């Protein structure tokens, strides 16, 4: 089973520097092209740069936006590479996949997000929207950089569960989430909002009281 | 090298054929004979999944329903018996030359139009008794996917302070669900007693409305 | 400047499928009610399909004839829009124009050919035409389908120029120019035909030969 | 809803006044008091473009020569000092129902009468050497644009196989232009010698004759 995990990416200062990560299991690592490929909503995916085979002895090239300014890396016996960047301007922000195969780009990670800054890491506000069958809310307000997991009941509530992308306004970004359960099912059972901002080390449940 | 990709949107009925074209500003054949130019789609909130890669060769566990053609600058990557599974973005991309992407094109589903489900909800407690004031609308499983809010305080229109988000197409039951979100002052939030969210979609003549009164 | 330049159209066969498109600039594109008219020697000019304001909320409207077969889009953000053709017929074919603005209709396109054919597309032949003050002649036979187009020294010879409106026959069409210049030009300077027919990708140039 | 132009053609002297009328089957006047009825004027080889909207609004660039007028489902164009530019069809449509267009006016500039420019060509040798025949004849410059054309083959009028096209209006001399080719199998074309275009045009009192004879 091919896994590929990225890590390391998040928020830095324009003109910072940072690392991130791609760690692979489930097929000889040597024999593979490797890929970094980066994702926003302006200039949508952009190749970054790439790694070779050991057969190519490792061969490094890179996107001519990022030239000099990125590195990339690897190393086969830990089934791992990496790049660092140097130099991150506002347009370095995105969400940056590890890709890669015997095949090229055959796999692709989950990603990891890359946010080059300027504004302040905030601590989110999460507030219960309880109803003026029935549907509540959870309000996540306030927060950045991105992300933030929201979960209902620790994801044991899925079903009629609509959480909707973090919109981002004056450096501050507002998430929302809303389920939809039967009137049998609330208040009787209790249904709480959990929402987690790694960046400033908030974990939060909030019970969604009548 | 440019890889044009159309169209944009791609609207399709579930079981009928989708066509996606992605053209190249030069051709992606390579000197040694081959021609590198994938398909991928990304499916929502997931990264891009290889389907096809030089040209016409399904990757594995691709069912062969999604099938790859053309040469030189023309592709084209076809679906038949469309799923709902099958929506998300697509991109075409080349390797032949320094690496390049198309710009994606997105498959909606078609389905049969459904009237938002709508729900209001005052500041809670929590943020009043910190100073702030948000008032929230939930539009949920509609479609088509154009929707109009109107935030309205006591009659009057109010468009300033106002978050809007959409979720991406579900393929559970194909619609869009949105989020409106309009943010006071809490002094100015407790000035006013009317507070009213207005849908206005293609399912009827008239807006859907939902209120509550501060007292 | 207002631009709206169609493009996709071409020849399909019964029962095919086609996208053609249009691309906006010079104005405001979210605020514009846009449209699709086409226009054919029967039926002439014969509304398609309109797709509305954003604050309008994109809304769609066909007509009969196509309701159901054809799909409007457009894309503000891009200042873009489309017709997804299904099922096409032969009645289907004509000129597509692209129409919009803020107020309707108030800018049209060149209009693009959408052709439902079972005819099989077939390159022009290209016969110079040489005089029995001087008129001389280029005849373009036998291509399908529309459009060619013919020049004279590429462009450089315009004035004294005659180009005459395809006729179609037997599935074939035939085009004609003339042009006339002085005693004093022919066959001194050399005149030369020139004739691009997209469709089966041929450029013909044809000297004009005493 | 039907709308109706007259006249199918209008002839004009340039400086001088031009009226156009379309009629609808139908009241044009929406529930909301307007009408929503459009003047368009498509030159030669280009797409329509909009002179008139809701009946007598002139829109952007469009000379205060154009005038629109009327109500309910009677309506008039009003051109007064005819440039040359000015010809070309003139559609009306509406657009308070769902749209439609009528079926245009043509606009033809007067002018002094001019006789036609004749001139006929065997088939080149090009088209011999591929087992086929065509004499062409242009008719050019010529005013009005009534006129004749046969075709001649050792005296006898040929009908079959004949391609006639016509320009439409140049507005540089307001004359009309006409090419006709006469199409035969390579071995009917050596069966004759004498091949002969005749137009018959209000310029001449007898046919204009345009012949050659073969060898
Ligand atoms: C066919 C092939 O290998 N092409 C590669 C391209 O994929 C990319 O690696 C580039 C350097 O970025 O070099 C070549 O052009
Ligand atoms: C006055 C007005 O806007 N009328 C429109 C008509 O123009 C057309 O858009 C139709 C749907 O095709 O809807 C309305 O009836
Ligand atoms: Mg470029
Ligand atoms: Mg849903
Ligand atoms: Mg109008
Ligand atoms: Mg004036
Ligand atoms: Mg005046
Ligand atoms: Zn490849
Ligand atoms: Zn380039
Ligand atoms: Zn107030
Ligand atoms: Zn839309
Ligand atoms: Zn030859």
């Amino acid at each position: 089973q091919v896994q590929l995990q990225q890590s390391g990416g998040g928020l830095v200062q324009p003109g910072g520097s940072m690392k991130i990560f791609c760690a692979a299991s489930g097929f000889t690592f040597s024999d593979a092209w490797m890929d970094w490929v980066r994702q926003s909503p302006e200039k949508g995916l952009e190749w970054v740069a790439e790694i070779r085979n050991k057969a190519n002895n490792h061969e490094t090239y890179y996107a001519e936006s990022v030239k000099g300014r990125f590195t990339i890396t690897r190393d086969d016996s830990k089934s791992r590479m990496s790049l660092q960047m140097n130099s991150l301007r506002a347009e370095d922000t995105g969400i940056y996949y590890c890709s890669g195969g015997k095949v090229r780009n055959a796999y692709w990670g989950q990603g990891t997000t890359v946010t080059v800054s300027s504004k302040t890491t905030k601590a989110p506000s999460v507030y219960p929207l309880a109803p003026v069958s029935v549907t509540l809310g959870c309000l996540v307000k306030g927060y950045f950089p991105e992300p933030v997991t929201l979960t209902w009941n620790s994801g044991s509530l899925s079903s009629g569960v609509h959480t909707f992308p973090a919109v981002l306004q004056s450096d501050l970004y507002t998430l929302s989430s809303s389920v939809t359960v039967t009137s049998s099912t609330w208040p009787s059972q209790s249904i709480t909002c959990n929402v987690a901002h790694p960046a400033s080390s908030t974990k939060v449940d909030k019970k969604i009281e009548p | 090298i440019q890889l044009t990709q159309s169209p944009l949107s791609l609207p399709v009925s579930l079981g009928d054929q989708a066509s996606i074209s992605c053209r190249s500003s030069q051709s992606l054949v390579h000197s040694n004979g081959n021609t590198y130019l994938h398909w991928y789609l990304q499916k929502p909130g997931q990264s891009p999944k290889l389907l096809i890669y030089k040209v016409s060769n399904r990757f594995s566990g691709v069912p062969d329903r999604f099938s790859g053609s053309g040469s030189g600058t023309d592709f084209t990557l076809k679906i038949s018996s469309v799923e709902a599974e099958d929506l998300g973005v697509y991109f075409c991309s080349q390797s032949t030359h320094v690496p390049t992407f198309g710009g994606g094109t997105k498959l909606e589903i078609k389905r049969a139009d459904a009237a938002p489900t709508v729900s209001i909800f005052p500041p809670s407690s929590e943020q009043l008794t910190s100073g702030g004031a948000s008032v929230v609308c939930f539009l949920n499983n509609f479609y088509p996917k154009d929707i109009n809010v109107k935030w309205k305080i006591d009659g009057s229109e109010r468009q300033n302070g106002v978050l809007n988000s959409w979720t991406d197409q579900d393929s559970k039951d194909s619609t869009y669900s949105m989020s409106s979100t309009l943010t006071l002052t809490k002094d100015e939030y407790e000035r006013h007693n009317s507070y009213t969210c207005e849908a206005t979609h293609k399912t009827s003549t008239s807006p859907i409305v939902k209120s509550f009164n501060r007292e």
